């Protein structure tokens, strides 16, 4: 001590309320090396997952036959020979039909899926627009059909007819007048992922058992975690088709991506109607004027608007086929809310709502004929009036409504007969 | 907000100084309710990144099916069924002991299907007597050792053959060398299942490259760094219902099998046998001098540390028994792992720009011959010597390595002779 | 880490200490070693410790 | 975005209160009370009213 003197009572004290201090305060220093290994731990098992989604050297053969007609691998190619070799193998837009409203896929295998996604990226002129490489373009076309499961309904399958008919609707119907081309590419390439890796149980489920996908979003807990593994699964170099823009561009096509991919949730289109309901309405007032074009495709909410609808109407787009699919749909479709009935029996120990437990297994139509007056005939009425070359849809619904309801009353005289005479 | 004193007086300068000291230590303090909210996301994160990988690695509804062919002999499916009921299925469907010759030295399966060796495995877990001992429900058999063989990648040399390789290599050590004697089935069934996943998720590059790549395995563990990967995801494997082949044992064994298998999985590491070898040497030493071999089994099979010195072994001495195999195999053998070896070294030119050495350069492709035989004499010539002289069973390994060295000696020499003989103009 | 954490809460109050030199030590928390070094222990070699 | 165009399409109308020096609205989410003379009567309240015994001033 700098005094002479030696230590005593008041000079004890204070040295040991310092080193209380110090060993209260090394709960940090231990926090920063569990911090340090759960992000190690984090990352290596998604670095996992990208092995097992993923198109590897093999098995990309079967598109880029580079090996049998040069003898080199593909990553060694030009762009020239590549656009060669790939221009015999794609189909033909005309002979399969892809741009028309009544596309059915029932006989076919899904390796022609694929080949058909491929094409409709060359009939938008897109590719060499953008300047996108074609090794690329395959691989990442191949990963997402590796990328989702394998359950009765949300498959494949159902992730090819809701990007087949927006680009339906940006052809057929004409809208591409007011989008320019980059937002075509992000509004038909967030169309393909948006029921990426779908467990196969509505939002509620997710909320009741405590899962970890409740905890670490809020609301709309599906769509995030769609919209996040696409998003990933973009930004892996061999797959990343933006490698060729500069960055107002990239940002603009993720933030249209982002926009489009959350806007699929019922429970968002309930509230979002009236503005749609306005719009179209505000439309009239520029009369004997084809030439409106969105105040010359100047306004921004409103074609942030419009797209919202553009999206929810090809999700549901399964109810507007003829007759002779529609009733095969509707079984597969039934199918998991049965399925996620007798979890939610067994694990939790409640009793179903009634659209899912099986024994109303004759109480089907009725219900069916319910969602069409109440969710899906607003959309495809608006449309209508908007544009007037997507009125072939607008049939389509009213005739399978018809049939439905008659199915649902001849039910009814069954049960109402059994009644009454016992 | 502080509403009354309780003397009367107003505030003044010394309560300002005193309630504002508070205030900015609980401002400060706001950090680790930060670091709250951070680590609440990142284990989330983990748990959903752990549930997708899990769902890739596991047997669906429709898989199974190509295995035990139930849904047609009977109505119900594999998970309504009685214990007796499924045996009678499993009976005739599984090849017998005496078909694929799972009983020798000299076992080749290059001429197998992939399917079959899944077969062959769980034929395996029927000769040690096993399953009725501990009563192991016989559909996760199946289904366990159908994911362990999706679990692996597809990759040149470390894929699922080598995994079946490893195992049946144990399983005939354990049951024609007669090293049975010293272990009792509780150590045996913890051998054979550790067998099968020594190498289960191996990328196709050694610890060298984790560390001069920055891979985030480097960071994670300090010291044997792929040995350590492949036992936290077996563990993780066999940590739940539908897969858990424990779940009937109590917890004791449980405890003891789970320490057993690491010291078996993490023995595999080279570097760690170079270390501990002489101590086996002792042991085998301390063997002579008793009289008879029937009092040497009462002496070993108390002595604990003793016998795992023995598994530490006998692990290593499985993992490379591909060097003892007739020569109509090896001559296969060691040009696939030379594939390995040139691929890891195209990886390092062409990524972190340095210079292969010449061991992983796939120019000189013709000095192989060369430094395989340099191999039989740094490793592979002690581990078998010394087991020829522990037990008698063991001496055709030895004697097909001595040929095998042979060979190769001889192709080295015609070797250096031609390039001697080109230099001459 | 701790130690940058020690230096740099030590460092600050020198002036409050009236005190010419002071020092601190750090110990380590390692209870239970791995398997491969206990071996040489129980087999007759490097005898056990005695601190 | 599904809040921001409600006010970009005249259907509401912007904010017009206090705002905090970074930009923030300024609204109370929680509120601990501390009564010490006479009772301890901790409380907590997880929504306060427009008025309360301590905002209402
Ligand atoms: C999975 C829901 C979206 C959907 N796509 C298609 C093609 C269909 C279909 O054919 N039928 C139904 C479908 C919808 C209802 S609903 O109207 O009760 N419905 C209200 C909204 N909630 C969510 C917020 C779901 C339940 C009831 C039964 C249904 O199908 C039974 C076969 N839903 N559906
Ligand atoms: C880690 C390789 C294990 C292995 N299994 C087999 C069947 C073989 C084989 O036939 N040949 C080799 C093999 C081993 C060496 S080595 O002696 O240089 N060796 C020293 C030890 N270090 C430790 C990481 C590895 C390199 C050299 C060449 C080798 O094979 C070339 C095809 N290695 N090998
Ligand atoms: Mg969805
Ligand atoms: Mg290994
Ligand atoms: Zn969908
Ligand atoms: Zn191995």
């Amino acid at each position: 001590r700098k005094d002479g003197k030696p230590f005593d009572e008041m000079d004890e004290t204070l040295m040991e309320s310092l080193t209380q201090f110090l060993g209260w305060s090394v709960l940090n220093p231990d926090t920063y090396e569990l911090m340090n290994k759960l992000e190690n731990r984090k990352d290596i098992f998604q670095d996992m997952v990208k092995y097992h989604v993923k198109c590897d050297n093999e098995e990309i053969q079967t598109i880029l036959k580079t090996r049998e007609v040069y003898g080199k691998e593909p990553w060694e190619c030009e762009e020239e020979e590549l656009a060669e070799i790939l221009q015999g193998e794609l189909p033909d837009a005309d002979k399969y039909e892809i741009n028309k409203f009544h596309f059915s896929d029932l006989p076919l295998t899904e390796l022609e899926l694929v080949k058909c996604g491929i094409q409709m990226y060359y009939e938008l002129k897109v590719v060499d627009k953008f300047h996108i490489p074609q090794e690329a373009l395959v691989r990442f076309m191949y990963s997402l059909s590796k990328g989702y499961r394998r359950i009765t309904y949300h498959n494949w399958r159902h992730g090819f007819n809701v990007g087949q008919t927006m680009f339906s609707l940006l052809v057929t119907g004409k809208l591409k007048r007011y989008f320019t081309d980059l937002e075509a590419l992000a509004m038909v390439t967030a169309a393909f992922c948006h029921d990426i890796d779908h467990r196969g149980t509505n939002n509620l489920y997710q909320m009741k058992s405590q899962n970890p996908l409740a905890k670490l979003h809020g609301s709309s807990i599906l769509e995030r975690h769609h919209l996040e593994f696409g998003k990933t699964l973009l930004r892996d170099e061999s797959l990343n088709i933006f490698q060729n823009l500069n960055r107002r561009q990239h940002e603009h096509a993720i933030h249209m991506m982002d926009i489009a991919i959350i806007a699929t949730d019922l429970a968002l289109y309930f509230k979002k109607r009236t503005m749609f309901q306005k719009i179209v309405d505000q439309s009239k007032t520029y009369e004997t004027q084809q030439e409106w074009t969105q105040y010359m495709m100047l306004d921004q909410t409103r074609k942030e608007i419009v797209m919202a609808m553009m999206m929810t109407a090809c999700d549901l787009s399964a109810i507007t086929k003829p007759w002779e699919v529609q009733s095969k749909v509707a079984l597969l479709v039934a199918a998991e809310f049965w399925e996620q009935g007798d979890l939610e029996r067994t694990v939790l120990q409640q009793n179903p709502i009634p659209m899912m437990d099986r024994n109303k297994a004759d109480e089907l139509p009725k219900l069916q004929v319910g969602f069409i007056d109440f969710v899906c005939t607003f959309v495809y009425k608006e449309f209508s009036r908007f544009h007037e070359e997507i009125t072939p849809m607008l049939d389509g619904i009213t005739n399978n409504r018809k049939e439905w309801k008659a199915l649902a009353d001849e039910y009814e005289t069954k049960m109402k007969g059994l009644e009454e005479e016992k | 907000t502080f509403y009354n004193r309780k003397d009367g007086k107003p505030f003044d300068e010394q309560d300002e100084v005193l309630m504002e000291s508070l205030t900015q230590f609980l401002g400060w303090s706001v950090l680790n309710t930060d670091t709250y909210d951070k680590m609440n996301k990142l284990e989330n994160r983990k748990d959903i990144a752990q549930d997708m990988v899990l769902y890739h690695v596991r047997c669906d509804r429709e898989e199974i099916q190509l295995i035990l062919p139930t849904r047609e002999r009977l109505g119900k499916e594999p998970a309504d069924c009685e214990e007796d009921e499924l045996g009678k299925i499993l009976k005739e469907v599984l090849p017998g002991p005496a078909k694929f010759d799972i009983y020798e030295f000299h076992f080749s399966d290059l001429e197998c299907t992939e399917l079959e060796l899944v077969k062959c495995g769980i034929q395996m877990y029927y000769e040690l007597g096993v399953v009725r001992k501990f009563q192991i429900p016989q559909e996760v058999l199946v289904r366990f050792l159908f994911s362990v063989s999706k679990g692996y990648r597809r990759i040149t040399y470390h894929n699922w053959r080598h995994g079946f390789n490893v195992a049946q290599t144990m399983f005939t050590l354990l049951m024609t060398g007669k090293l049975k004697s010293y272990y009792t089935d509780l150590e045996a069934f913890a051998m054979v299942t550790a067998g099968l996943c020594h190498d289960i998720d191996h990328r196709g590059t050694n610890n060298l490259y984790q560390m001069k790549s920055q891979n985030p395995l480097a960071k994670l563990h300090g010291s044997s760094i792929l040995e350590r990967h492949h036992l936290e995801f077996g563990k993780f494997l066999l940590s739940e219902e539908t897969l858990n082949i424990y779940q009937n044992l109590n917890r004791r064994q449980h405890e003891h099998v789970i320490h057993l298998m690491d010291i078996a999985i993490i023995a595999t590491d080279l570097a760690l046998y170079f270390k501990k070898r002489t101590m086996f040497q002792k042991i085998v030493d301390e063997s002579k001098n008793y009289e008879d071999r029937k009092s040497w089994v009462e002496y070993l099979s108390l002595e604990t540390t003793r016998k795992e010195i023995v598994m530490a072994m006998m692990m290593t001495a499985c993992d490379l028994s591909a060097i003892t195999k007739p020569w109509e195999v090896q001559s296969k053998v060691a040009l696939l792992v030379a594939a390995e070896f040139w691929e890891q070294g195209d990886l390092e030119r062409t990524v972190l720009d340095q210079q292969p050495i010449p061991m992983m350069d796939r120019n000189k492709a013709a000095e192989l011959p060369k430094l395989q035989v340099g191999f039989i004499d740094f490793v592979c010539t002690f581990v078998y010597k010394e087991f020829s002289r522990f037990h008698e069973e063991i001496l055709p390994m030895f004697d097909r390595l001595q040929n095998n060295r042979k060979e190769w000696k001889a192709l080295a020499d015609e070797y250096e002779a031609k390039v001697k003989a080109l230099e001459e103009d | 880490d701790i130690e940058r954490q020690f230096h740099k809460a030590l460092y600050t109050v020198r002036a409050f200490l009236n005190c010419d030199r002071y020092s601190v030590g750090l110990l380590d928390m390692t209870k239970q070693k791995e398997f491969f070094d206990v071996w040489p222990v129980l087999m007759g070699e490097a005898p056990p410790y005695a601190g | 975005f599904f809040d921001v165009w409600p006010v970009l399409m005249g259907e509401a109308q912007a904010y017009s209160g206090p705002r905090t020096p970074d930009g923030r609205e300024i609204l109370f989410y929680k509120v601990i009370d501390y009564i010490l003379h006479g009772k301890e009567d901790i409380k907590v309240i997880p929504s306060p009213p427009a008025d309360h015994w301590a905002l209402a001033s």
